[PDB]
RNA sequence: AGAACCUUACCUGGUCUUGACAUCCACGGAAGUUUUCAGAGAUGAGAAUGUGCCUUCGGGAACCGUGAGACAGGUGCUGCAUGGCUGUCGUCAGCUCGUGUUGUGAAAUGUUGGGUUAAGUCCCGCAACGAGCGCAACCCUUAUCCUUUGUUGCCAGCGGUCCGGCCGGGAACUCAAAGGAGACUGCCAGUGAUAAACUGGAGGAAGGUGGGGAUGACGUCAAGUCAUCAUGCCCUUACGACCAGGGCUACACACGUGCUACAAUGGCGCAUACAAAGAGAAGCGACCUCGCGAGAGCAAGCGGACCUCAUAAAGUGCGUCGUAGUCCGGAUUGGAGUCUGCAACUCGACUCCAUGAAGUCGGAAUCGCUAGUAAUCGUGGAUCAGAAUGCCACGGUGAAUACGU
């Protein structure tokens, strides 16, 4: 089976990656698995934001990198293929493994 | 087809290195095109070919939801085999007839 | 300390030089500046004058020294009396 | 910081880059107590030969825009000050103000 | 230093981010080192053409700057002759395949960041900055500004005593998450010292 | 506070007894959150009194605090030069708080061992009316009673 | 047939579900007495049941996760009177008076920036 | 958000001077690759390979070498020349403007007054009428529900069992995200000026801003920062650059902030239960073997809801100690060692064995906190080779009190 992991920043971009991988398998071939969630990545940061001194005076910034799980029970000759072409969306790190 | 974007290219009116077809004859002929997209509603194609032969519609790196039902369309005679064309198309879809000048200033997107 | 198993330190210019000395049989004071070396059995009898920082303070090695380095002879910081 | 400071820092990230082989490999025989003593030694002798700044423990992360030694941050290769702006400017992906 | 940036207060909801890209704590940093390095190059270059926003976008081993510039004619010259020049010497800073889109910015003194810049450039062919301002205030209006305030700071004609002067025209609401609020900011370096010039522009509110 | 007065947080009973008091009493006795610890004890110096002094065990609890509640405390007001403490009557909720309070007090500064155990004397004490609680509660009356003419 | 209630309290996240039987109570595979060592905590697991005599009358299988041992009680607690407002339907007026409907929405106080804790400032000096 | 070296800006010596870092020509050499002796090292002297992209051949672009200067360089001075960024009063409810009107005018009015509010919040009046910046709302998070999607997450009901959700499976539940619903004084009663509101109650997971965060008006302090950065006199064979060693860790003393204690609500021993949130490829490192132990060896699983860090601790049960400077307390010092690292002398952390200071709740005075708060218990992260009792995060247990001004 392909395991596919999308992974980003921006998690409407993501949703949308996922729609259009999921369209792309499901006319070639038969059986998506479906659109799983995993759970979410909050790389938190806090940094003092004074050029020189203030210690207390704060900024908390992070980064929620996104995880969806989109697996594909059935490889047919068409389908698997047809990703090569289907390139997705900027700033969407997919990560296809079959077995 | 809605817009065609040729690498190396001034206006529409100018001429390319190694083909026949001048750029109004390779509009005219992408105007002609048959596209079948089935998910999304505007996707970008893209053509790279080089080497002495006709560039046929089937040597469009296509993605999956997209298929070109004529791979017999014939688009340009490149005659020079250190000639390259690179052109990327953007696929719309509508109903009618839209025309260039009307899209001349319609066109929200900057 | 230093492990066991990578043996004593010394520095290698110090050593050759002790080892010149002993093949002399002189007892000229030698200018040293790596205070982190190991005092060695063959340096015993030979005056060693280690670097404080400062000045150079000689150090007659004797059979006690064997053990401990160089800088423990030599002190850095001069304290007479707050009054 | 000062230019020569980053030039600095540079030269010993250059000399890493070199002796990176050898160094590891002098490591390996020092660590191996499956081994002769003598070549141990040697090889502990040898590592000293070697230049200084071909050690990496010797190489400092500076910011990568103003080379300031304090405030750093690995995931960026900024120093806090240049983070924030970057922050600010949008310059960095998906980093925004974090509250919870 | 009172004040939250107004950009990054609303990166999450009105505001998008200007490098658009996804990587591991890995590459990370080396990605934006190239961006930094690839914007600054590209503002040295494009000085005399009016540049507002370079939109760095790098997916598949592949960069694609998108800079959004008032004339487009100057920054493109002849049909793609300095395009094509730019997007090699990018591709160098990078190292990898590099690809330029230049996008129309239609109304340029209503692009707070341009209206700066232009703002620095009177400073420093020695303008009355007040007028400059009232200028860069009015002409914003005129365009249809929801509303819109400039700041202008330090060396005010050369004083020896700086000090700030601002202009406010319309509403400005800051506190309003929703409302879009183009700031930017530009320095005039005159013979006297920096003059910073901050300058808000409220294109209206948003509604989702 | 200045502006809202506030209703007082809901409390569970003890679990033994199925009492307020009780609860409140351990909640009292109980330091850096260790209920549970302070509770056993409380339970402890119940049992131990119980079998004392007979009864039931919260009926000799009970005993015990009755005769440490305060009917007056003083504050201090001190509109004057010099300061005047004032007599005011103590009211029901506050009164039974401020028995325990002494109580546990005192447990505390007992010389006896167990933590328990000196609890347990102590509330022996009150019951007989003897002890520090007690003590302390007269001497609260008392400057209440020289300072009576303040009113 | 059996009937269920969804239990949360702290980090806790019961998983109560009620049969009709004798009562006996099973906690992750463990009896009441084995799993809560503690009184307080058995007594709030069974207050609900106190307080709508249905302690001999009904079984109930609970699997709790997360929390300590009272934020773990409390969720149950929760479970129990969720399952039983699906169960009867009549009862709510009671749970509702007894205050055991509501979810005690008391979570940790984040620690904040400056302070050593949620609201512990240092320590503060003039000189 | 981490001084052994480095960092480092300081001291001592040893050295360099178009230079460590750039651009420019001139012309000597392809770059680079390997190795040798002296030296603390910086540097100062040797042996091997190569000639790639192009020439009506006066040669070129990358990368070393030498000399000239143009210049580089400066964590040098001025934060009282500046920008930017920051603190602060203060998340205090304020601060203004336009037009009108009043006053010779500075100014006033609006913005005051009656009520009310967390709020210049809202209503009513009124020479004001309007507007802006702020007080509110929009944003994140947390509390309830629903829909969608179910692996690496889950196990209600089914069968099988090595009694492990492990394996058939199941999609219920938890959980995971994504999208919706929900709280508005909306509904009820009373008080109120026919009001804005207030007081209570109904429902509800939540009630009157539900809890927490982000958000900091005009301005103030010539507040802080020229040593992040940028920026408007001074040094330029040295106030620049390279190096080795030392110092920033000194110690009659005074103050600030913390940790650990002084014990029995405890210490010690044996058993045993219940978290959250994070990190991880020059990385996290199971199992197994050895070591009293720090660790060592071997070495899977894993860019990770999968594997690893990783046993939560307080707690609970049973035993012991019985108020002692103690089976409290752990400083200090001796020995021996482990790991990181060219290198632990100055000056790392941790381990083992020994040693067992002061300290029995602290003078004048003085700080924090109104709830999942304080108090207490552990856990993680950043910087980071190594080096936290600090900082930033996470959950566990979990109070007291608020009469009032």
């Amino acid at each position: 089976r392909i395991r596919i992991r999308l992974k980003a920043f921006d998690h409407r971009l993501i949703d949308q990656a996922t729609a259009e991988i999921v369209e792309t398998a499901k006319r070639t071939g038969a059986q998506v698995r479906g659109p799983i969630p995993l759970p979410t990545r909050k790389e938190r940061f806090t940094v003092l934001i004074s050029p020189h001194v203030n210690k207390d005076a704060r900024d908390q910034y992070e980064i929620r990198t996104h995880l969806r799980l989109v697996d594909i029970v059935e490889p047919t000759e068409k389908t698997v293929d047809a990703l090569m072409r289907l390139d997705l969306a900027a700033g969407v790190d997919v990560q296809i493994s079959l077995g | 087809v809605t817009e065609v974007e040729i690498d190396g290219v001034l206006h529409e009116y100018s001429t390319k290195e190694g083909v026949q077809e001048d750029i109004l004859e390779i509009l005219l002929n992408l105007k002609g095109l048959a596209v079948r997209v089935q998910g999304k509603d505007e996707v970008i194609l893209t053509l790279n070919k080089s080497g002495i032969g006709p560039v046929t519609a089937a040597d469009i790196t296509h993605d999956g939801d997209v298929e070109i039902v004529k791979p017999q369309h014939v688009i340009c005679h490149l005659t020079d085999e250190n000639a390259s064309i690179s052109m990327r198309i953007k696929v719309q879809r509508g109903r009618g007839y839209v025309p260039a000048s009307t899209r001349i200033h319609s066109e929200e997107d900057e | 300390p230093r492990s066991l198993k990578k043996g004593p330190f010394i520095d290698l210019h110090l050593l050759k030089k002790v080892e010149k000395a002993v093949e002399s049989g002189d007892k000229k004071p030698l200018r040293t500046w790596s205070r982190r070396s190991t005092i060695f059995p063959n340096m015993i009898g030979l005056t060693i004058a280690v670097h404080n920082g400062r000045q150079h303070v000689p150090v007659f090695v004797t059979d006690e020294m064997v053990g401990h380095k160089l800088g423990e002879f030599a002190p850095t910081r001069t304290y007479r009396g707050h009054a | 910081a000062k230019q020569s400071m980053k030039a600095r820092e540079v030269k010993r990230v250059a000399l890493a880059d070199k002796y990176f082989a050898k160094r590891a490999e002098l490591k390996a025989i020092i660590s191996d107590v499956n081994a002769s003593d003598e070549d141990r030694w040697n090889a502990v002798l040898k590592l000293q030969t070697l230049p200084r700044d071909s050690s990496p423990s010797r190489q400092r992360n500076r910011c990568r825009q103003t080379g300031r030694p304090h405030g750093f941050l690995r995931k960026f290769g900024l120093s806090r000050i240049k983070v924030r702006e970057a922050a600010m400017r949008g310059e960095i992906p998906g980093l925004k103000k974090a509250s919870w | 230093g009172q004040k939250v940036h107004p950009n990054g207060i609303r990166l999450g909801i009105v505001k998008p981010w200007n490098s658009t890209w996804f990587a591991n704590t890995k590459e990370f940093a080396d990605n934006l080192d190239s961006d930094f390095k690839v914007r600054q190059y590209l503002t040295k270059e494009l000085a005399k053409a009016s540049v507002s926003r370079i939109v760095i976008e790098r997916p598949a081993k592949s960069i694609r700057v998108t800079i959004h510039t008032a004339r487009p004619g100057i920054v493109i010259g002849k049909k793609g002759e300095d395009v094509e020049k730019l997007r090699k010497v990018v591709a160098d800073i990078a190292g990898v395949p590099a690809q330029i889109n230049i996008a129309e910015v239609r109304k340029p003194e209503l692009d707070a960041k341009l209206v700066a810049d232009s703002i620095t450039s009177q400073l420093e062919r020695r303008v009355m900055f007040r007028r400059a301002m009232k200028r860069a205030v009015q002409n914003a209006m005129r365009l249809g500004a929801k509303g819109i305030k400039v700041e202008v700071s330090g060396r005010l004609g050369g004083a020896e005593i700086a000090r700030t002067e601002w202009y406010r025209e319309g509403r400005v609401p800051l506190h309003t998450l929703r409302a879009d609020i183009d700031y930017n900011t530009s320095e005039a370096h005159t013979t006297y010292g920096v003059i910073g010039v901050k300058v808000w522009i409220f294109k209206g509110e948003i509604l989702g | 506070p200045r502006r809202r007065v506030i209703g007082q947080r809901k409390i569970l009973p003890d679990p033994k007894f199925g009492s307020e008091l009780l609860a409140k009493f351990v909640n009292i006795l109980m330091v850096d959150g260790k209920k549970s610890t302070a509770e056993s004890i409380v339970y402890s110096a119940l049992e131990t009194l119980a079998q004392r002094s007979g009864k039931s065990e919260l009926e000799a609890f009970e005993v015990a605090l009755e005769n440490v509640r305060p009917t007056v405390e003083v504050k201090s007001r001190r509109v004057g030069g010099s300061t005047y403490q004032v007599p005011v009557e103590v009211r029901p909720v506050r009164r039974n708080a401020l028995a325990m309070r002494w109580i546990v007090e005192a447990a505390r500064k007992r010389g006896d061992k167990s933590m328990a155990l000196r609890l347990a004397n102590e509330l022996s004490d009150a019951a007989e009316n003897k002890g520090t609680a007690v003590k302390k509660r007269e001497d609260v009356h008392r400057m209440a009673e020289a300072n009576k003419a303040f009113a | 047939n059996q009937y269920y209630g969804t239990g949360r309290r702290k980090s806790s996240a019961a998983r109560v579900f009620i049969k009709p039987g004798n009562g006996k109570i099973v906690i992750n595979q463990r009896s009441l007495e084995q799993y809560f060592g503690r009184e307080t905590a058995r007594m709030v697991v069974r207050q609900p049941l106190e307080l709508v005599d249905m302690v001999e009358k009904l079984d109930l299988y609970i699997t709790v996760k997360g929390g300590g041992i009272s934020g773990q009680a409390g969720a149950i607690r929760h479970g129990i009177t969720r399952a039983l407002m699906e169960y009867d339907e009549s009862l709510r007026s009671e749970l509702r008076k007894a205050g055991f409907v509501t979810r005690d929405a008391r979570q940790v106080e984040r620690k904040k920036v400056g302070l050593r804790k949620a609201r512990r400032r240092p320590q503060f000096s003039k000189r």
